[PDB]
């Protein structure tokens, strides 16, 4: 926006006077997560496809990675969800 | 071309005559 | 449906090797047939071609539903033979081999997916 | 398509067939007088090269194509014979007898020795695809 | 660190699989006469070193490079052949067959080894998931 | 590198 | 229409 | 220094 | 050394020679 430019020049301003969180972790997990799982899935299907220089043995163990990091995903998301059910229990 | 590939044309019949025509 | 896009590639070149598995064990048992063409399918190509319809309308109950309804290329001979019969032996025996070898690389790929959906959804 | 392995066993298959081939039609042609022009037979011969498709790394084995022999032709005085020159001879092909059992034996061998190799290499295929589940 | 077996055993996986197919690549042209270049086929090998970089203590396998054999390269008496020497030496290839084969086995057995090595591990790696659940 | 796989798609594409 | 498989098809005859 | 496996160095090798 | 057991020192290359 034009004010939102305006917005931005100010908080530049704001530095030049003045002269990465949980929910940001958890979003790099899980884009860390996906990008592997993305990355193994397009290697298997280029081998599939035909195209030389892919090996059976990378496609394999490509995708027993993604398994084990999926795993790793789905019981940090179970703590997660039980450590917030137990807050949430508390009597105030 | 090479024998082993894949082409969209049959194979000429495998004609051998005893006797030249 | 998202979940048919997920897994629409893994099933289509199942059902392609399939396909081709079956060409080529009719190739091999008509191996002795004199004048029969060994035929095969370029598996890239057809994988591309089925990766890449309009179901009629229904106004009401009795109204019936739309009823729904590969290229084959020729191998190139290797030897020639007095019968006309192209097929040979050990390239489509090799062929056979890996086929089914990239069959089960498919079943495994598709039992590995399916598995982890559900390993998601359970809890 | 084939995974190396594969090709290349399989390539090693065919051209063992096909030079198997050329010793059984000069095994069978070894006392012909005449082919359907006019002609005397001559034994064939097949070239192996190596299909090395990376630069010079591996590869299995190609046949450019059925050369025939440049030897001399036997000669056998039959003057009757309408095929006699102005000398007389017919001409005979060069088909030696003990260098084609020879080759029978020799491409039988290769062949099976191929045949191994797959077998050996078709069990750590299946399991290799038990990594993943 | 049950991790890093994941990255050693493939390393060992696909040097047994480059292993196993320069073997394979030298018995199907152990009867070659002939080159892209014109040259006999030259019997090839691998060479195994630790892949580990300077300062890390044990690592996988990796392949270095892949060099011709060392061995007087088989000499035919064919001088008929359109190939051949000043003398008609026909140059074979060196390929010592039994050694091919003992080597495709032994590249088919530490193959399986390692594939049990990935599987038992995996199956550590999601019973340490399971730790306290 | 130099060397493909046995275990890879035919170099030959 | 296939033939005859085998031996007959595979020796040389003179065609009719 | 690692080196061949299998078939080349297990063989015996020349002296020099 | 009883074979399988740990030494800090590692055993010599070996060497199979044709003729002495």
């Amino acid at each position: 926006a034009i004010q939102g430019i305006e917005g931005v020049i100010s908080q530049l301003q704001a530095t030049a006077m003045a002269a990465v969180s949980f929910a940001g972790q958890l979003h790099a997990a899980l884009d860390r997560i996906s990008d592997r799982q993305a990355a193994a899935r397009v290697q298997a299907e280029k081998f599939t496809l035909g195209e030389p220089g892919i090996a059976l043995n990378d496609v394999m163990a490509d995708m027993q990675k993604a398994s084990v990091s999926m795993q790793m995903g789905i019981q940090v998301r179970n703590k997660l969800v039980a450590a917030y059910q137990e807050v949430m229990s508390m009597q105030v | 071309g090479v024998p082993g590939a894949l082409s969209n044309q049959p194979a000429p019949p495998n004609e051998a005559p005893i006797a030249t025509p | 449906d998202r979940l048919d896009a997920a897994l629409r590639f893994q099933q289509e070149a199942l059902n392609l090797r399939a396909q081709r598995q079956e060409i080529l064990a009719a190739n091999i048992a008509n191996a002795d047939t004199p004048g029969y063409q060994a035929r095969d399918i370029d598996f890239a190509s057809e994988l591309k071609k089925v990766m890449v319809g309009v179901a009629l309308t229904l106004t009401s109950s009795h109204h019936i539903p739309a009823q729904a309804v590969v290229d084959l290329l020729y191998r190139v001979p290797d030897q020639p033979s007095l019968d006309g019969n192209t097929v040979d032996m050990d390239r489509e025996r090799t062929q056979f081999a890996d086929n089914s070898l990239k069959y089960q690389m498919g079943l495994t790929v598709l039992g590995s997916q399916l598995k982890g959906m559900m390993n998601v959804l359970q809890g | 398509a084939l995974l190396n392995i594969f090709d290349i066993a399989g390539s090693a298959l065919a051209a063992q067939s096909k030079r198997l081939n050329v010793a059984a039609s000069n095994l069978a042609n070894a006392d012909s007088v005449t082919g359907p022009d006019g002609q005397p037979y001559r034994a064939k011969q097949v070239v192996f090269q190596v299909d090395a498709a990376p630069g010079q790394a591996t590869g299995g084995v190609k046949v450019a194509s059925v050369i025939e022999s440049q030897a001399p032709e036997k000669l056998v005085y039959e003057p009757g014979n309408p095929l006699a020159d102005a000398n007389g001879y017919v001409k005979m092909p060069n088909v030696d007898v003990v260098g084609e059992m020879v080759n029978t034996m020799s491409a039988s061998r290769s062949y099976q020795a191929n045949i191994e190799v797959l077998n050996t290499v078709k069990s750590m295929m299946l399991k290799t695809l038990t990594l993943g589940q």
